[PDB]
């Protein structure tokens, strides 16, 4: 058992963190007050769920999590929500004034006034670990805090915890549910600064989650609550191997081993199936082959791109529920006979399989129906370079006119950092092109 | 990012500023005494942005009333909400400025500026997290224009990290045919480009043309004009006074509306245009981008929108608003710059203004605003070429070079709007 | 020198001081450093009575300063309708041109003195007169979007 600490930065990271930990409790049988009746050992243990939860003397199971935001409105909802008694009060850290959608405010000016308090609270949770393996960082790209402060936090974490792994869950901006015009700026600035301090980053495209809600869940105008419930279902499927017994991706190191062949190209694509509306409660159950075929359809991906336009460097299939392993073999053998699946010359053209035999949990109030079997595919493909291309184009349109740059320079940031960040993105695109 | 310190200077600033408090207090449920009479919790949730809470559940506007003319103070107290203002915040001089920008900025108003700053500090230090300052004034007079810009400069020195927002009323011969108003306006614009983060351009030329030609008011009065102002000031501050889906503040507005520091003069619009006494979503979206609904006498179809923020108020489908707003950006795609993606932001608020069920307030950063500054610059130049009444200003300490610099900076501002109106993405 | 005193009395609006100075031989057509006469200053500052008394004592109604401004130019610019009509009744050149190419119609249109615009048109103002930039009075109305002014020029 090796402990993992989750860090939730900004509004997106906090609200998505709230839905994830709610789902974690239902999967592990933890009540909103922290009580876990099926926990035989009271006051501690070495079980798989202890990687994410610590235990008090009174049998209370506390998430190994820190919530940080530069303004308190969002985090205050956690202090008065359903799971208010679940988190330590000292884990929930708020400022008074946010970054105003400005990377420089979150990183240079406003972020510096609370950075040291966040690390001291993180160190308090780290000292309670017998074998800390790394951190999970939740944040948006477009927010000033989610981008500026996150970059500042990841820098300090590389210094204080050099050997520890750092995994990201990042929210890729979408025009449908955006907040700021300068979100392409903040997205490029935090990607360049965090690139060397992050070992693996799972991008969540808000446009992809938005369309899945409209098309699969029949939700006319999705809100953050609809998107975050779906996102947490995917985040749970990615971290289930850390919280349960398993044979695939049992620790944060194996994530990089299985998904990251080279450091700079550490942006796996996630695909989840099936996504069925709760109104179709009596839906027919899909087979292993059916949900496996759905993982290669662009309409089920967490980032909008066409994997048929790119080559695969890794592919992991994580199943949950009534899944007979020999049915996966036959289902994979059918996929291997498809021109849409092309691996690079240097990678062993194989699929890694991990099966958790417990069906997925649905949150009461959610838009998802119960299913007997589901699958999450984590793959590293060069087709995700299209997502960086769309982001770089929006950056180039505004930066060529130097629009909004004065807001960043006015917060203690040299203008050359825009070009340095942009050139790094141009290099990242070439890294994908040189692979495939 | 919570409390805003409101200031109003001169006859116009106090007149339109008084109507502003009468409108938002009615929307929040505050009576002339200062008690909450509302029926919804959404009225007190962000009430601290503009009001100070006193003992007895009594809300007092965080407003500072300034004028060199003592007569304006009495007209404010005789108003419906004249008693709700803190009497310590009335800072009124002895002699007026006589429509002389040099008096308000260098002599008369310079003597009274320190008395105003003392009241500002007392209100600012009583704030949990000061968001910024909000000033209402005219540019054609002497007090609101000359001393108003002086107040902005001093406040900017003591609070350099706070947002400075103005509601500036542009002069027009159709309303006040005083020939020195182009002088006072140009000198103020020179100050507004440097010292304010965002300015709402309220044009008396536009207000008159709306009353005369659209509302068919044969002889419009200031109350007819101020009715359009208060409706606009209510709309533009909706996301500051009510929760909504966005934690909007004065800095997030400036960051997302002002792509270049000098181009921070906004063109506000309102729909529907009504008069005192007297609507589908596609009608609101269409009528909002109409030149007859703009509070600045400029045709937006003669320029390009850099950024646009639209506020809808009332019961309506936020999906229909998303569909209708996405429609306008396609028919009028040539009126939006293509090198600022997703430059139109829409907010929907449930609480509509008084006497209206559906409302649409428009805040545009458009290059067509140069038509407003070209008009003032031409009148200024016509007067300045003949050196008419220049001794009224130079006789108060003003150097003649200050007029040339204001005119130069005025023309530079126009060139910058034209520069980005013609720029393409390629 | 009574010419300098008459210039100040014309600007200040001292009617009695104007009559005393003229009765003692003051130069009615005296000029200041820029070429302004008492009639220029009286028409600029809206002293209708001083305008009339000067015109009854040999004041040149069409005198120009260094910039080529006539009294009608300044009266149309500042917006003194009564003075404009008095000057026109005493032979002021309605189409006089200054160093900037401006006629009194140009200045009255730029400043929005619509009633003065109508009077100048009624006395033969040239709507086709251009300034040094080719702008006519109608061009100014179209450029600044003054619909009220554009109607008057098409009567
Ligand atoms: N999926 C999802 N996205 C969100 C959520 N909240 C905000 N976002 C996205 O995050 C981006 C804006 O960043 P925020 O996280 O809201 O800003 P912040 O991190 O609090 O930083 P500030 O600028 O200081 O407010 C926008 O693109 C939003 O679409 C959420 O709850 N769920
Ligand atoms: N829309 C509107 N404009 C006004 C109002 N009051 C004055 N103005 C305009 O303001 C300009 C003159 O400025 P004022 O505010 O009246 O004068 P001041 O700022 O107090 O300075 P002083 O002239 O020295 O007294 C004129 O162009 C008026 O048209 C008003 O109530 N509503
Ligand atoms: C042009 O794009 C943007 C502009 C401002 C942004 N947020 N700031 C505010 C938003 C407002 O209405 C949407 C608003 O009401 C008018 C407001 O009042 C203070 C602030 C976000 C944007 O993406
Ligand atoms: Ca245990
Ligand atoms: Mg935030
Ligand atoms: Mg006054």
């Amino acid at each position: 058992m090796r402990e993992c600490i989750s860090i939730h930065v900004g509004q997106a990271g906090v609200q998505i963190g709230n839905a994830c930990w709610e789902l974690y409790c239902l999967e592990h049988g933890i009540q909103p007050d922290g009580q876990m009746p099926s926990d035989k050992t009271i006051g501690g243990g070495d079980d798989s769920f202890n990687t994410f939860f610590s235990e008090t003397g009174a049998g209370k199971h506390v998430p190994r999590a820190v919530f940080v935001d530069l303004e308190p409105t969002v985090i205050d909802e956690v202090r008065t929500g359903t799971y208010r008694q679940l988190f330590h009060p000292e884990q929930l850290i708020t400022g008074k004034e946010d970054a105003a959608n400005n990377y420089a405010r979150g990183h240079y000016t406003i972020g510096k006034e609370i950075i040291d308090l966040v690390l001291d609270r993180i160190r308090k949770l780290a000292d309670q670990c017998t074998g800390l393996q790394g951190f999970l960082v939740f944040h948006s790209f477009g927010g000033g805090t989610g981008s500026g402060f996150t970059s500042l936090l990841m820098e300090r974490l590389s210094v204080d915890y050099g050997k520890k792994s750092k995994l990201e869950f990042s929210i890729y901006p979408a025009p449908q549910v955006s907040t700021a015009v300068v979100e392409p700026y903040n997205s490029i600035l935090t990607t360049h600064t965090t690139l060397e301090h992050s070992d693996c980053a799972f991008m969540v495209d808000n446009e992809a989650i938005y369309d899945i809600c409209r098309r699969n869940l029949d939700i006319e105008r999705p809100t953050y609550t609809n998107l975050n419930r779906l996102i947490s279902q995917i985040v749970s499927s990615i971290t289930a191997s850390l919280r349960f017994d398993g044979a695939l991706n049992v620790d944060l190191t194996e994530f990089q081993t299985n998904l990251v062949p080279y450091p700079r190209i550490h942006f796996p694509l996630a695909t989840y199936a099936p996504v069925i509306s709760a109104e179709k409660a009596y839906h027919e159950q899909l087979s292993v082959a059916e949900i496996t075929n759905a993982c290669f359809e662009p309409a089920n991906q967490m980032v909008k791109c066409d994997p048929r336009h790119g080559k695969y460097m890794a592919c992991c299939l994580l199943y949950r529920g009534d899944v007979v392993p020999k049915d996966v073999n036959a289902a994979i053998a059918t996929i291997k006979t498809k021109r849409s699946i092309q691996f690079v010359d240097w990678c062993p053209t194989g699929f890694k399989v991990g099966i958790n035999y417990q069906p997925p949990t649905v949150v009461p109030g959610g838009d998802l129906a119960k299913v007997q079997r589901a699958v999450c595919m984590l793959s590293n493909t060069t087709a995700i370079a299209e997502a960086w291309a769309r982001l770089d184009h929006k950056f180039d349109l505004m930066y060529a006119k130097r629009a909004f740059v004065h807001w960043y320079v006015g917060e203690g940031m040299e203008e050359g950092e825009f070009s340095e960040a942009r050139e790094d993105m141009a290099a990242l695109e070439k890294d994908y092109e040189e692979v495939g | 990012m919570r409390e805003i310190v409101h200031i109003q200077a001169g006859q116009c600033g106090n007149q339109i500023g008084a109507k502003f408090w009468e409108v938002i207090s009615d929307e929040h449920g505050i009576d002339p005494t200062g008690s909450y009479h509302g029926d919804s919790d959404l009225q007190l949730e962000r009430i601290n942005v503009y009001y100070n809470e006193a003992t007895g559940n009594k809300y007092v506007p965080r407003a500072i009333l300034v004028d060199l003319e003592p007569g304006t103070m009495d007209s404010v107290r005789s108003g419906p909400f004249g008693q709700i203002f803190r009497p310590d915040n009335f800072v009124f001089g002895q002699s007026g400025a006589g429509n002389n920008w040099a008096k308000g900025h260098y002599t008369e108003g310079a003597e009274l500026v320190d008395s105003v700053l003392d009241v500002v500090r007392k209100e600012s230090e009583s704030c949990d997290c000061l968001q910024g300052f909000q000033l209402t004034h005219s540019l054609g007079g002497g007090t609101g224009s000359g001393m108003g810009t002086l107040l902005i400069s001093k406040i900017r020195e003591e609070y350099p990290d706070r947002i400075m927002n103005t509601f500036s009323v542009m002069p027009s011969p159709k309303v006040s045919d005083t020939v020195v108003e182009p002088y006072n306006a140009t000198l103020s614009v020179h100050q507004l480009v440097e010292n304010t983060d965002e300015t709402y351009c309220i044009d008396n030329e536009a207000l008159y043309d709306i009353c005369f030609r659209t509302l068919k008011l044969t002889t419009p009065t200031y109350g007819d004009l101020n009715h359009l102002v208060s409706a606009t000031m209510s709309g533009v501050t909706t996301c500051l006074r009510f929760p909504g889906q966005l934690n909007a503040d004065l800095r997030k507005l400036a960051v997302n509306m002002v792509p270049f520091p000098r181009l921070h003069f906004f063109m506000p619009g309102f729909a529907p245009l009504t008069s005192r006494g007297s609507l589908t979503v596609p009608e609101l979206t269409q009528q909002m981008f109409d030149s007859k609904n703009m509070m600045a006498a400029c045709d937006p179809r003669h320029g390009r929108y850099l950024t646009v923020a639209a506020i809808f108020r009332g019961r309506m489908s936020m999906k229909e608003v998303d569909e209708q707003m996405l429609n306008v950006q396609n028919k009028n795609s040539s009126y939006f710059v293509e090198w600022i993606p997703n430059n139109v932001k829409t907010a929907v608020c449930d609480i509509p203004p008084r006497g209206l069920k559906m409302s649409a307030t428009f805040i545009g950063n458009s290059t067509a605003i140069q038509e407003l500054f070209k008009r003032i610059s031409e009148q200024f130049t016509a007067m300045f070429r003949r050196k008419a009444f220049l001794h009224w200003y130079t006789g108060e300490g003003m150097d003649e070079m200050e007029f040339t610099e204001a005119e130069s900076n005025m023309n530079d501002l126009v060139s910058e709007y034209q520069q980005y109106q013609d720029a393409t993405a390629d | 020198d009574l010419g300098k005193k008459l210039l100040e009395a014309a600007r200040a609006g001292q009617d009695d001081e104007v009559r005393i100075l003229m009765a003692n031989g003051a130069d009615v057509n005296a000029t200041d450093a820029s070429g302004l006469t008492p009639l220029h200053l009286a028409a600029t500052y809206g002293h209708l009575e001083i305008v009339e008394v000067l015109l009854k004592h040999g004041a040149d109604v069409n005198a120009i300063d260094i910039m080529g401004s006539t009294p009608l130019h300044l009266a149309a610019l500042i917006g003194h309708l009564e003075i404009v009509e008095v000057l026109l009744k005493h032979g002021a050149d309605v189409n006089a041109v200054d160093t900037w190419g401006d006629t009194p119609l140009h200045l009255a249109a730029i400043m929005g003195h619509l009633e003065i615009v109508e009077v100048l048109l009624k006395h033969g103002a040239d709507v086709n007169a251009q300034d040094k930039f080719g702008k006519t009075a109608f061009d100014i109305s179209i450029d600044n979007g003054n619909e009220d002014l554009a109607e008057i020029l098409q009567k």
